[PDB]
């Protein structure tokens, strides 16, 4: 039961705010849900986490939903995002959303 | 911020051989057990499940079950080492470690069998 982030494209200019949203309703025991961005190679490089920078993860009131998102956004943010939620118990586990993209422009 | 991290992301491994890989946590003082959980998987299937000092064998994949382990003495050093014995041409592909010790985060590795 994957998460979703969306908009799976999203082009803004430099020093604007980047939105996505990481959707995600599981039962699970345990867990904790990250935003990754992938790496010059595909290594997911963790930006941050709920729970626990201009990479800020917030839950909306109707709880199912987080924000992820870049603060003034720099243009070598560029790059490729997803969210992975992880559950911890009682069953490890691991989640993903597709893979989103992120263009800042000048 | 808890990471995990890799020494490196691709690891060349001779056929027939037995093969150890890695990915590193921080770790303070000493380690508290109780407080950690060790995962890896390869292509779906579930080799390791280390949750509170105790292999939960019900939820392993069962080819695992004797080929795979976790070095047990290399986690208080804040490395996760996953060996497997007897390495085959489909133990190749990429692999996912993911651990939990306040809080979590995971890693791909990716392992090419040379023949
Ligand atoms: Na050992």
């Amino acid at each position: 039961n994957p998460p979703t982030f969306s908009p799976a494209l999203l082009v803004v200019t430099e020093g604007d705010n980047a939105t996505f949203t990481c959707s995600f309703s599981n039962t699970s025991e345990s867990f904790v849900l990250n935003w990754y961005r992938m790496s010059p190679s595909n290594q997911t490089d963790k930006l941050a986490a709920f729970p626990e920078s201009r990479f800020r993860v917030t839950q909306l009131p109707n709880g199912r939903d987080f924000h992820m998102s870049v603060v003034r956004a720099r243009r070598n943010d560029s790059g490729t995002y997803l969210c992975g939620a992880i559950s911890l118990a009682p069953k490890a586990q691991i989640k993903e959303s597709l893979r989103a993209e992120l263009r800042v422009t000048e | 911020a808890f990471t995990v991290t890799v020494p490196k992301d691709l690891y060349v491994v001779e056929y027939g051989s037995n093969m150890t890989i890695e990915c590193k946590f921080p770790v303070e003082k000493q380690l508290d057990l109780a407080a950690l959980i060790v995962y890896w998987e390869m292509e779906d299937k579930n080799i390791i499940q280390f949750v509170h000092g105790e292999e939960d064998l019900k939820v392993q994949h069962s080819s695992y079950r004797q080929r795979a382990r976790l070095l047990k003495d290399q986690l208080s050093l804040g490395n996760a080492a996953l060996q497997i014995t007897d390495v085959k041409l489909q133990d190749a592909g990429v692999y996912r470690c993911m651990i939990s010790y306040g809080g979590a985060d995971y890693k791909r590795i990716t392992v090419k069998v040379n023949a």
